[PDB]
């Protein structure tokens, strides 16, 4: 079930980050989206390893989703898609014009941009959500 | 208001028809509203009319929607009007010999 | 924080058409051919069914347009097709005036197997609920005054019989005359009982000649109970007289149940014959091997009957009549055969709804 | 089933009460609640075990699909939650005392259901424009 | 989705810090004991969702460490708060607070509940 | 003296009886 929406995020790649955040609002509603045969005693323990193997996926798709929103809920917001917080943006994190970011870059570019700094922001998002509490 | 003519004795095939192909329940009544012939699930049934021994139907056609009524030994007293009630389409066919 | 709120947990329900699941109390070692089917197609019933009673609620039930009747009628066709495999199955194909209708004859391996029905529940899935008309005077349609919510209904025994609804469940006030519309002469008047009129069906030591004994005392007062509250529908002056069946197919002109795998055909002619002004009867039952299937349109041909005694004591807890529109006296010559009426007469007090627990409302925040 | 299937049915208690009476029960019910044959011992462990775990993960993913939808609107875990969308007065035009004192939720929801798609669009947009600026 | 989250928690300052760091035929043997390891996980999901509704009523949903506006009473095991994090295990708390955890859970109800009406005015 | 020794009879064949080791396990959540 949930593993369907884990891949539907990728429908907005290649577009620009101002447009992909707007598509995410439509995608927000789009992320709101049987073996009953005569089974012999040889089919009984074989169609049940086909049952557990699919049900080890449906719980992994749930347990990955709760391991996401446990990490978001550390950074103030739980369940918010678009969430902005009370940390000021440091200038040394690949300084660029704000029109030179939301208008002429795709989201995959930011993986290449700030991945040297992505761990540092995560500790700041913990601390400022801990300093404010 | 259909018209069907017979001579005597012969088999007439009056016909009502739905659009479903799934064997839905019908009936067949007359002008005094007495049951002529009826479907009950997958079995046939008659009614206590004066055509109770003579009326018939084709069982294999119910699965395609066609619900006929086949009458044997046409007398003169069955010259009446007959009503097929599939779900709403109370079609009237009148008969003469 | 101005004027539009949201709540999560509001009591709202909208009616739905989901797919319920079986949930019967199977035994999984037997080869009684219901416990075989209820093993691989059901779940064990819950030990503690949580039943919430609803208070000051007036739902508008219906049973002549219920959907869970259809989901029972598909599971029970799927039961009989895996349990009672016929030796010869003559079902037509039919693939204008006369379309090509070839009558195919599937044959298969057909042993004799034990066959007595067990109570099947019907539990709804997560996010739905089943509403239940706890009023003991329910007409069948219309606003039920007292509703309760429940995961699944009571253990329903999927018996199959015409003219008589045996082993079923029974009313509580006097006798109910549930139908759809009594002016039509084309809707089967179901009738429940409040007393199980027992019937004793035996084959003793002709191997296809049986008899079924039903008491004249209990049947005269139970026909006495029905005949009072029919003149409350057709006027107190109608001298209503019961009668024989009218004719037609053999499975509906005779009380066609089965017992232990063998398909009895009784003869309820001395059972509905009494005019009504304002000891034990016996019934000449046969055993057929060439029956009409009730599942689809067909004919089956089974093995010869088993050797031994076949005693089949059961509770007549229901009738199915059919009125006769006269010129006057209203004669009730019985019938049946549409097997959905054996499951309309036990899933009448039920309705499956969809819980939509999100709600909006204004206030001042 | 034996998990969060009783919670979706326990919401349906106190229907037919007044809307103030259901609101008093909202926060308090979600505080209080949330054979000697070897052949039967096999199916009770193996295929009747799977089929009750296909219904416990169905009730989980029915629940998380509800608390995700409250996350777009901004609440995400508060049972009682009010937003910044102003109530349009062409929404049943009814008196606020006439609604909360003598009306049941079923009677209320039959009034409003003409346009509950239109309310659901505003609460998404207002939580898109309160995190934009 | 944690039911264990253990990581051998002994010393409390190491327990608090690592908590933010860590949790941020033969087919009959393996099918019976595979369902047992799915009843472990699926319960440990439904134990989380039941718990995060309880912290949501107190106002602390999602946040692992949360601080709140209820001070100690006098009869709530008054020891010095500097040695309490020095030499004590987390196991020694539920020994040390016995019957106070039920009224702490009641006071943390009303601390949010009065705050929901306070900001309402 | 309100007690009475109820004798209960049944079939009683001859059996083999050696015990095997049995491991006690805990359910999910323990
Ligand atoms: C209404 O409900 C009642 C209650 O369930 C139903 O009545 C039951 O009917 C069944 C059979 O239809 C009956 O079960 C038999 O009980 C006997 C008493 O112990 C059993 O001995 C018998 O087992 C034999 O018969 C089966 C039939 O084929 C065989 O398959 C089985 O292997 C056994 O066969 C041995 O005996 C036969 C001779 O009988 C011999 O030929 C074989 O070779 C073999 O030696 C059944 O289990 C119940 O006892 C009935 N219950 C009561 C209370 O009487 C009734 O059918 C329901 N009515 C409707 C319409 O559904
Ligand atoms: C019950 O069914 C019948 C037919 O559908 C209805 O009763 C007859 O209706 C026709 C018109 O369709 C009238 O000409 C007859 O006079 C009616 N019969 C009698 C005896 O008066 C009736 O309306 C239906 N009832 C419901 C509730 O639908
Ligand atoms: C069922 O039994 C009835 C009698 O109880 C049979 O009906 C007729 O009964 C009269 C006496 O009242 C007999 O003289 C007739 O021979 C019976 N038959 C006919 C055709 O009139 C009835 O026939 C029996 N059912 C079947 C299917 O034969
Ligand atoms: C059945 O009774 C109800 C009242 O409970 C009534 O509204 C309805 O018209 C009746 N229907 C029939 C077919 O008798
Ligand atoms: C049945 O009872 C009625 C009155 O209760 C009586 O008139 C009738 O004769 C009885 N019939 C039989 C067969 O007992
Ligand atoms: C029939 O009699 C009953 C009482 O036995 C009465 O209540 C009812 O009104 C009568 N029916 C009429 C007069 O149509
Ligand atoms: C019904 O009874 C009548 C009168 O006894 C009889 O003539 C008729 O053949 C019977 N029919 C059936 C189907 O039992
Ligand atoms: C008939 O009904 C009684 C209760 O009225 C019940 O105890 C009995 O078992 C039933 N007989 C059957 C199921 O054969
Ligand atoms: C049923 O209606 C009465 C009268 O309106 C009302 O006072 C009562 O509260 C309602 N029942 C319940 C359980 O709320
Ligand atoms: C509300 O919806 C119903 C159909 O659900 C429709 O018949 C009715 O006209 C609608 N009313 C308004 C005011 O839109
Ligand atoms: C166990 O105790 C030793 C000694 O104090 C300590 O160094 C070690 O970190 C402890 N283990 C854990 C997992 O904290």
């Amino acid at each position: 079930g949930i593993g369907a929406v884990f891949l539907g995020f990728l429908g907005a790649a290649g577009s620009t980050m101002g447009a992909a955040s707007m598509t995410l609002t439509v995608q927000a509603r789009n992320l709101l989206s049987l073996l009953r045969a005569p089974e012999a005693q040889q089919h009984l323990l074989k169609l049940t390893v086909w049952g557990i193997k699919q049900l080890q996926a449906r719980v992994l798709a749930v347990e990955r989703y709760l391991r996401d929103q446990q990490l978001l809920g550390i950074w103030g917001c739980s369940g918010k898609l678009i969430c902005c917080t009370n940390v000021p943006w440091n200038s040394s994190w690949s300084n660029r014009n704000l029109s030179e970011i939301w208008d002429n870059m795709t989201w995959l570019q930011w993986d290449k941009e700030i991945s040297n700094y992505t761990q540092i922001i995560y500790g700041l998002l913990e601390e400022s959500q801990n300093q404010q509490e | 208001k259909k018209v069907v003519l017979g001579k005597k004795g012969d088999t007439v095939e009056l016909t009502c028809t739905a659009s479903q192909k799934k064997s839905i329940q019908f009936h067949w009544k007359n002008s005094n509203q007495i049951k002529i012939l009826g479907n009950q699930g997958s079995f046939l049934t008659k009614g206590p009319s004066k055509l109770n021994d003579r009326a018939d139907s084709r069982r294999s056609l119910w699965d395609q929607g066609n619900f006929p009524l086949i009458i044997k030994n046409l007398k003169i007293e069955d010259s009446d009007t007959y009503i097929c009630e599939v779900e709403d389409q109370k079609e009237e066919v009148q008969l003469l010999v | 924080n101005l004027w539009v709120t949201v709540y999560y947990g509001v009591p709202v329900w909208k009616d739905a058409e989901t797919t319920l699941f079986c949930a019967s109390d199977a035994k999984a070692y037997e080869t009684e051919k219901h416990n075989v089917w209820a093993t691989h197609a059901c779940v064990p019933t819950d030990p503690n069914p949580q039943e919430i009673h609803l208070e000051n609620v007036t739902e508008e039930f219906n049973m002549w347009k219920n959907n869970m009747v259809e989901q029972m009628h598909t599971d029970i066709i799927s039961l009989w097709d895996q349990s009672l495999k016929p030796c010869v199955k003559l079902t037509p194909l039919c693939v204008y005036r006369l379309i090509n209708c070839n009558t195919s004859a599937i044959t298969q391996a057909c042993p004799k197997v034990s066959f007595e029905p067990i109570p099947i529940h019907y539990c709804a899935p997560a996010g739905f609920a089943i509403l239940k008309c706890k009023d003991k005077k329910f007409n069948g349609t219309g606003p039920c005054p007292s509703v309760s919510t429940v995961q699944c209904t009571h253990g329903i025994k999927p018996v199959v019989s015409t003219q008589l609804l045996l082993n079923g469940s029974l009313a509580e006030e006097e006798v109910m005359i549930r139908s759809e519309n009594i002016t039509n002469n084309a809707k089967n008047i179901l009738v429940q009982f409040n007393t199980p009129v027992q019937i004793n069906c035996t084959r003793p030591n002709d191997i296809r000649q049986a008899h079924c004994n039903v008491s004249k005392a209990t049947w005269n007062e139970t026909l006495g109970k029905v005949v009072k509250q029919l003149r409350k529908h057709f006027g107190n002056n109608t001298i209503i007289r019961f009668a024989n069946s009218s004719g037609g197919d053999l499975e509906v002109t005779t009380h066609s149940f089965n017992c232990g795998g063998e398909f009895f055909y009784c003869n309820t002619s001395g059972l509905f014959n009494s005019t009504w002004i304002s000891d034990s009867i016996t019934l000449p039952c046969r055993i057929k091997q060439i029956i009409n299937m009730w599942q689809r349109i067909g004919q089956a041909m089974y093995a010869p009957p088993i050797q031994g005694v076949i005693r089949c004591v059961s509770n007549i807890t229901g009738l199915i009549l059919t009125r006769d529109g006269g010129s006057t006296t209203e004669t009730f010559r019985p019938g049946g055969g549409d097997m959905r009426d054996n499951w309309r007469s036990e899933l009448y007090k039920y309705k499956v709804v969809k819980i939509e627990p999100l709600g909006v409302a204004p206030t001042r925040c």
